RNA sequence: AAGUGUUUAAGGGCGCAUGGUGGAUGCCUUGGCACUGGGAGCCGAUGAAGGACGUAGGAGGCUGCGAUAAGCCUCGGGGAGCUGUCAACCGAGCGUUGAUCCGAGGAUGUCCGAAUGGGGAAACCCGGCACGAGUGAUGUCGUGUCACCAGGCGCUGAAUAUAUAGGCGUCUGGGGGGAACGCGGGGAAGUGAAACAUCUCAGUACCCGUAGGAAGAGAAAACAAAAUGUGAUUCCGUGAGUAGUGG
RNA sequence: UCCGGCUCUACCUGGCUGGAGGGCAGUGAGAAAAUGUUGUGGUUAGCGGAAAUGGCUUGGGAUGGCCUGCCGUAGACGGUGAGAGCCCGGUACGUGAAAACCCGACGUCUGUCUUGAUGGUGUUCCCGAGUAGCAGCGGGCCCGUGGAAUCUGCUGUGAAUCUGCCGGGACCACCCGGUAAGCCUGAAUACUUCCCAGUGACCGAUAGCGGAUUAGUACCGUGAGGGAAUGGUGAAAAGUACCCCGGGAGGGGAGUGAAAGAGUACCUGAAACCGUGCGCUUACAAUCCGUCAGAGCCCUCGACGUGUCGUGGGGUGAUGGCGUGCCUUUUGAAGAAUGAGCCUGCGAGUCAGGGACAUGUCGCGAGGUUAACCCGGGUGGGGUAGCCGCAGCGAAAGCGAGUCUGAAUAGGGCGUAUCCACACAAGAGUGUGUGGUGUAGUGGUGUGUUCUGGACCCGAAGCGGAGUGAUCUACCCAUGGCCAGGGUGAAGC
RNA sequence: CAAACUCCGUGAUAGCUGGUUCUCCCCGAAAUGCAUUUAGGUGCAGCGUCGCAUGUUUCUUGCCGGAGGUAGAGCUACUGGA
RNA sequence: GGGGAUAAGCUCCGUGCGUCGAGAGGGAAACAGCCCAGAUCGCCGGCUAAGGCCCCUAAGCGUGUGCUAAGUGGAAAAGGAU
RNA sequence: UUGUGCGCCGAUAAUGUAGCGGGGCUCAAGCACACCGCCGAAGCCGCGGCAGCCAACGUGUUGGCUGGGUAGGGGAGCGUCCUGCAUCCGGUGAAGCCGCCGAGUGAUCGAGUGGUGGAGGGUGUGGGAGUGAGAAUGCAGGCAUGAGUAGCGAUUAGGCAAGUGAGAACCUUGCCCGCCGAAAGACCAAGGGUUCCUGGGCCAGGCCAGUCCGCCCAGGGUGAGUCGGGACCUAAGGCGAGGCCG
RNA sequence: UACACGGCCCGUACCCCAAACCAACACAGGUGGUCAGGUAGAGAAUACUAAGGCGUACGAGUGAACUAUGGUUAAGGAACUC
RNA sequence: UCAACCAUAGACUCGGCGAAAUUGCACUACGAGUAAAGAUGCUCGUUACGCGCGGCAGGACGAAAAGACCCCGGGACCUUCAC
RNA sequence: GUGUAAGUGCACAAGGGAGCUUGACUGCGAGACGGACAUGUCGAGCAGGGACGAAAGUCGGGACUAGUGAUCCGGCACCUCU
């Protein structure tokens, strides 16, 4: 029973035109083309949906870094005492308070300088 | 590919034109060429064990009874006369069930050609009872005559 | 169109009791002096295919 | 004075609403394909199959028809509607007595076409013979008949003596076309064999001559195997991919 | 039964032909030609053939939705403004042919023969000749010379006629079985250019026949031959009166119509493609053109006033992080290796077989199942013809839970389905004897693989058979035509 | 034109080249040997998979029993070589 | 290890070698085969390997002890040099 | 002299430094040695989700593990067409088209809808397939770009007046100019067959416009005893009664 | 010879070195026979002209390259170049 | 040597009609390096406002033809004391 | 030194001589080695007969490892096969 092949198709058409929705020039209009680059922004789109764990991670500790300079400690010997006096606190709400309370962090700064040991070049 | 009718010869020079290599003016990706695979005139009947189709029956009409769809009568319908308002409203009486199935001796004519108008009801001699028929009916119907011969040739 | 099955091959085996195919000894023809009664003592008395090839005759008998 | 700073789009891109071209998609069937049960299995010298030309009140085309040209008679079925289609339209018109429409028999059937009077580039040239007619007669006109081969019959008979060949004239047949099937004469390669000759492909395709609706085959000079067996041919399912055949 | 004439004549016994009467049958394959016709048989065309204006609603239009009632031996089918048995064509059913034609009998008339027929005791030129068979050569039977019968035939040869022949798979004997060289003869079977009636898990316009349409046309080729594309307005033409722009085309109004974003380029109108407009972006920017972030602007929505919050959205995207298309075949490609201009349709593991096997699964079970075929407008019933396993071993004779090997208990090879408990050995691993558990295959259905078929799809150079061409060219054949003008000056005289 | 053209055998044959279309879930190769008119093909065994069966027989280490004849070393030890 | 010249990204073997093939991630800028390490999916969480911590670029312009003057680091020998 | 760790020379290429990746770095951001740190992946851990295998118990939960993957094997599905069905959905709008929303892990789905469309679809469970396209220099159709680019088809060549007409270089008439003139003139044969003339209009055709045309539309037009082909005869050659051979 | 009679059918248009034929086109090609003026010249070459027909269907404007068709060139005269 | 000028038809601009090969993409620079081993597309650094028109051809391994040569599985034709 | 190269062995001889004589037997073969497969190698014991040695025992070819050829078609001999 030949079964004329019109509907079938032109779904899967629009379904991967619609998905490409908004691309440059020809490439949302040529479905034979628009495939090529809905496979490729997705794989993108895989991919850097861990990259983007990994690039805020990195813009969190630099904030820190910052903070910690501009408040007189460098961002590891921060990180160290706040260890060493066994805070729980992440980087992330490091850097949001960083950026909106000056004062806390100030008082976070404090507590890991004084939590910091005596020497820091001591061998045990 | 075989069968289109025409021009066996090949479309066109081999190398130098530019265009695809073709071998003929029907191959089946050419248009109004033929198909990949032409279908032929077919049967289509499967054999089943004479064990296979009494065991359905069987099956069938035991399922069939549990249901309560089986009933017994002596006539149909008044001799030498077939009047479908008399049939009708036998059956009305009857059954309030549309559609039903009876079973006759073959012999009795007048009520087959009477009834046989109907959609919604068939009529059927033992010998030629089936499997499709009784299960697509909602009930069924043996006359003494019908019931008689089919229970003797199922323990003959 | 009934499977033809293979006249070369039947005249050169048969089927064991169990499904394996039995066949005969070769190399014996021709050319007996050089060769050893002893060599040839296991060499008459038809014996079972290995089961490497089995498959691929299995295939040729009944074809 | 300084440094800080949008402010425009010739065009372009992206979306959104609008449209334009191109005609897929979905839906339709007078068309095709494949079958079943029937019918018919031929048509042709009484001129076939298929064509040229013509044929209408209307210019072309298709359908029918054939100088008697969308047709004519006779017999039977129907009727108040008809003068086929493109295509309409008109215009003329036809019917209660029954016109057209459908069926049966009949006549009509130009020309080419086996073409058959001779010839020929098909639808076109050129004649002989018998009977009538018109012209002052001729001119002229119609009608018919006029092939070949086969088989017979009557007449004739060369070399020549008999007789025969040949020669005439007359009856009866055949001549060509058609999808397959059937018979018969002939009859290959690509290919497989991993090459290739034997071999295979296969007595297939194809060519040719026959008839028929079927044909062909058909009444054992067959088998069988001690049974005091089968009993024409043909076609099915087995027996069986078995016995065998084969670089 | 009788009559006559004959076997060169007339008078007993024996062998034939012709005529008066029972046969053999006949349009016949076995005698030939003639003699003529009845079936409600069918065909060619036809007639009747039931039952709602029913009402209301949407509705342009009803067959539609609801309510009643309808008829049906007819609820196949088509059409009519949307789904109709109660509207029409028509359907079951009934009926019918003046005339002609294909299939079935019956009284004119025709032939024959009863000069022929049936049953019973012994001795002495016919029934298929250049045939059977033969030597050589080849052909068809599964049979390719092989040990090769049977058949046919090309060439040479060549038989017997009953105590004859030829076959019985080299070939011979006893016997065993059937008549060659002459002939014909229905039924079973194959096919469908043609016609009718019905049907389809067949297509629905790039499908389906090449061809739903002026199609084997246009067109291509001088030829043989090849060979197209091209359906739909509407229910109905009611196919756009009239007005206006323009020369018209074209277009806008007006009207038709339910719809004119149905107007003849006419249903639906998509995507590539080309525009208009709107919001946003962009003229310091180096690049498979995106993704992750991401401000701004535009618009949107709810709590909350003039814009701020809010588990906010869509469009845009300034800027920055990462970022070398896809398929191929390859060790390996961003690849400067191949293919793709784009879009839309079409395009590729199918199909048959008691084909074979295995796995699922279904029925029965030491049984399983039927083919063809016959009869039910229907898949039923019958049909055990057949095939597989129940036992294998051996090449075979043959033997048989053993068998082969072999001179062999003497173990080995292959099976005894397969195991449990008891005893005997060595503990050369296991073998040898007892009592029980007792053997599982077969036919569907679907699936992978194999099988022969073109066998997943397109593609070649080429070989062969049948035909079409010497209108160009090659050659030649016959008949015509062509070669302005001006020089040189042989022989001969 | 180194065997004209059209039709037909003809779906000639192609170990060669190309292409082979919807989703998910599980396991997961080799480019080896041998043989091959075989080397760019094919078949057998290894390598994977699915099922069934034996259910650890497999794996790692420790210890034990083992034979080597390599690196190295040696040469009035041989064969050579200085 | 053979061959080649101890050359080739060379060829031919062995590796119960490894990896790519048939493997994404990070590092060596880029780079399958080198180093670290096995991507069921999501998370705007944390700890780490290799490699790194002045800026491009995340991390000490860290601690202490010495060397170097050559931009050696950030291509190379025989030999030569208070 | 010796052993040492660093150094220096030894040191020449080709498009542009181009032999730290670059900036830069000795007041090392280099080298060697130790320490503490910290960054650094899809590794591990953290939280939530899915699926396979396995064990226990039950009549599908608990717990242990594994889940990248080409050739390839196995398992389970989505969707399309057409059949069977209880029979329904729909002119109060089916299929189809274009949007929007929500949901499934996927193929998708929605008795889910907005706008066009105006006549058919079909739940479920089976059954059968011409069943799923991006590629094959695939086929057919449509439309792209090079691009408003190249070309507009000779060596003879025009200007102008007036007329028609909406428009006039291109047509009609007139004046001059140029070109062929053994043709670029005039007759025929072969060949083509209405291209001849007249009248009307300019979509399509003419490589532009076009009143013009060899356009289309209608009408008209071809007059033979003496020219030509048959009545005549024949060449080359073809056909061929009988005949010969096959 | 006075005589009045009697002679078919078919072609006859147009083009026919061309926008009408053969070349897919209104194409710088091919196509057979006949007619053969005047002045120069041997003439059927060539140059200009009558008869007669044409300017064969894109135009208008711009001193660029550069290409093609051509003309001229100081001096040298094959030194280029196979 | 050593080209110069000039008259012609194009090339150019304006009006008219209006093509072809090719084409996976395109918001398409440079150099050194890297790499399937000669890069517009990777790394690094340099340079560069967006867009045209006339030209010139070094690259875009540019276009045309599934490479002739070579080799590998096969054809045809031809030669001969190959069968 | 040990029939024919090299390696492996060999004085308990595998090295010579002699005597005798045929085991360079017949049918099987526990189990193994190697083989992708066809094949290829080793082998204690069982039955008849024989050989050497009184006997013990050894004897199924050569000290081993190369000296080889599948299938078809055919030829020849024997048989308690058809
Ligand atoms: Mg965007
Ligand atoms: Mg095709
Ligand atoms: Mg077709
Ligand atoms: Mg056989
Ligand atoms: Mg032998
Ligand atoms: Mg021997
Ligand atoms: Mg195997
Ligand atoms: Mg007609
Ligand atoms: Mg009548
Ligand atoms: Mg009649
Ligand atoms: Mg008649
Ligand atoms: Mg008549
Ligand atoms: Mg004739
Ligand atoms: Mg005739
Ligand atoms: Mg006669
Ligand atoms: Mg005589
Ligand atoms: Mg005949
Ligand atoms: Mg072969
Ligand atoms: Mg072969
Ligand atoms: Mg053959
Ligand atoms: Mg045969
Ligand atoms: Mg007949
Ligand atoms: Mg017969
Ligand atoms: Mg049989
Ligand atoms: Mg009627
Ligand atoms: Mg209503
Ligand atoms: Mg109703
Ligand atoms: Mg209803
Ligand atoms: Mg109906
Ligand atoms: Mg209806
Ligand atoms: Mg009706
Ligand atoms: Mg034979
Ligand atoms: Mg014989
Ligand atoms: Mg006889
Ligand atoms: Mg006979
Ligand atoms: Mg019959
Ligand atoms: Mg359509
Ligand atoms: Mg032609
Ligand atoms: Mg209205
Ligand atoms: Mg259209
Ligand atoms: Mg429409
Ligand atoms: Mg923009
Ligand atoms: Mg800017
Ligand atoms: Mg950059
Ligand atoms: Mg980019
Ligand atoms: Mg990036
Ligand atoms: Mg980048
Ligand atoms: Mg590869
Ligand atoms: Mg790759
Ligand atoms: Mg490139
Ligand atoms: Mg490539
Ligand atoms: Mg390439
Ligand atoms: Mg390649
Ligand atoms: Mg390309
Ligand atoms: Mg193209
Ligand atoms: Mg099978
Ligand atoms: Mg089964
Ligand atoms: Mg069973
Ligand atoms: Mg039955
Ligand atoms: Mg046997
Ligand atoms: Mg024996
Ligand atoms: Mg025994
Ligand atoms: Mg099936
Ligand atoms: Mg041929
Ligand atoms: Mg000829
Ligand atoms: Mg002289
Ligand atoms: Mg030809
Ligand atoms: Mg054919
Ligand atoms: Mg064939
Ligand atoms: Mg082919
Ligand atoms: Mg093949
Ligand atoms: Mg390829
Ligand atoms: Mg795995
Ligand atoms: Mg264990
Ligand atoms: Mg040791
Ligand atoms: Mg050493
Ligand atoms: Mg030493
Ligand atoms: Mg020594
Ligand atoms: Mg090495
Ligand atoms: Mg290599
Ligand atoms: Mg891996
Ligand atoms: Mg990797
Ligand atoms: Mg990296
Ligand atoms: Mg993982
Ligand atoms: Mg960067
Ligand atoms: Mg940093
Ligand atoms: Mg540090
Ligand atoms: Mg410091
Ligand atoms: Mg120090
Ligand atoms: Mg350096
Ligand atoms: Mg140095
Ligand atoms: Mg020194
Ligand atoms: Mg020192
Ligand atoms: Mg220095
Ligand atoms: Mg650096
Ligand atoms: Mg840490
Ligand atoms: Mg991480
Ligand atoms: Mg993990
Ligand atoms: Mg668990
Ligand atoms: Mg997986
Ligand atoms: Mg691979
Ligand atoms: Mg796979
Ligand atoms: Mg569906
Ligand atoms: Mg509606
Ligand atoms: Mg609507
Ligand atoms: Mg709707
Ligand atoms: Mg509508
Ligand atoms: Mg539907
Ligand atoms: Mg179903
Ligand atoms: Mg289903
Ligand atoms: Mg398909
Ligand atoms: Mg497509
Ligand atoms: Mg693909
Ligand atoms: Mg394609
Ligand atoms: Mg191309
Ligand atoms: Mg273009
Ligand atoms: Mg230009
Ligand atoms: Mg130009
Ligand atoms: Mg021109
Ligand atoms: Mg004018
Ligand atoms: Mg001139
Ligand atoms: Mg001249
Ligand atoms: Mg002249
Ligand atoms: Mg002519
Ligand atoms: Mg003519
Ligand atoms: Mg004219
Ligand atoms: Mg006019
Ligand atoms: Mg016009
Ligand atoms: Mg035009
Ligand atoms: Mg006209
Ligand atoms: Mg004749
Ligand atoms: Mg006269
Ligand atoms: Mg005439
Ligand atoms: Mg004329
Ligand atoms: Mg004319
Ligand atoms: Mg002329
Ligand atoms: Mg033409
Ligand atoms: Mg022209
Ligand atoms: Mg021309
Ligand atoms: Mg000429
Ligand atoms: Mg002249
Ligand atoms: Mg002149
Ligand atoms: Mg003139
Ligand atoms: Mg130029
Ligand atoms: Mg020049
Ligand atoms: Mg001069
Ligand atoms: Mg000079
Ligand atoms: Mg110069
Ligand atoms: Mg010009
Ligand atoms: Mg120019
Ligand atoms: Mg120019
Ligand atoms: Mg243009
Ligand atoms: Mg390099
Ligand atoms: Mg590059
Ligand atoms: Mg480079
Ligand atoms: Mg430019
Ligand atoms: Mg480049
Ligand atoms: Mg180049
Ligand atoms: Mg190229
Ligand atoms: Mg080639
Ligand atoms: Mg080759
Ligand atoms: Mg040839
Ligand atoms: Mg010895
Ligand atoms: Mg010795
Ligand atoms: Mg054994
Ligand atoms: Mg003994
Ligand atoms: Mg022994
Ligand atoms: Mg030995
Ligand atoms: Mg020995
Ligand atoms: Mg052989």
């Amino acid at each position: 029973a030949r079964v004329k092949r019109a509907l079938n198709a032109q779904k899967k058409r629009r379904t991967v035109l619609k998905a490409s929705k908004g691309y440059r020039g020809q490439r949302s209009r040529l479905y034979r083309k628009a495939k090529e680059q809905q496979l490729h922004s997705l794989t993108y789109a895989y991919r850097d949906r861990r990259a983007r764990k990994g690039e805020f991670r990195k813009l969190w500790i630099s904030r820190i870094n910052a903070a910690a300079r501009a408040n007189d400690i460098t961002y590891n010997r921060l990180i160290q005492g706040l260890k060493a006096a066994g805070v729980e606190v992440d980087r992330k709400n490091l850097a949001e308070l960083a950026v909106s309370d000056p004062a806390a962090f100030t008082a976070l700064v404090d507590v890991a300088r004084a939590a910091l040991p005596e020497d820091v070049n001591a061998p045990s | 590919r075989g069968e289109v009718s025409g021009g066996g010869k090949k479309p066109y020079r081999q190398k130098g034109t530019g265009r695809a290599r073709q071998g003929s003016t029907r191959a089946p990706q050419f248009t109004g060429g033929g198909t990949v695979h032409g279908p032929k005139p077919r049967d289509y009947s499967q054999r089943t064990p004479k064990k296979m189709i009494a065991a359905a029956l069987r099956g069938a009409l035991s399922d069939r009874a549990r249901n309560d769809r089986i009933h017994a009568v002596t006539e149909l319908v008044e001799g030498q006369t077939p009047s479908t308002k008399s049939a009708k409203t036998f059956l009305g009486t009857l059954t309030e069930n549309k559609k039903v199935l009876v079973v006759i001796g073959r012999t009795d004519e007048v009520g087959a050609k009477s009834v046989r108008n109907l959609p919604g009801v068939h009529v059927i001699s033992p010998d030629q009872l089936n499997t499709y028929d009784v299960l697509n009916a909602d009930d069924v119907v043996f006359s003494v005559e019908a019931l008689n011969a089919y229970i003797s040739a199922n323990s003959k | 169109p009934k499977a033809k099955t293979h006249s070369g091959a039947s005249k050169r085996f048969r089927r064991t009791g169990t499904g394996k195919i039995v066949r005969q000894k070769a190399n014996r023809r021709h050319l007996l002096e050089h060769k050893p009664t002893k060599r040839t003592r296991r060499l008459d008395g038809r014996t079972t295919v290995s089961a490497a090839d089995n498959s691929r005759i299995n295939k040729l008998l009944n074809g």
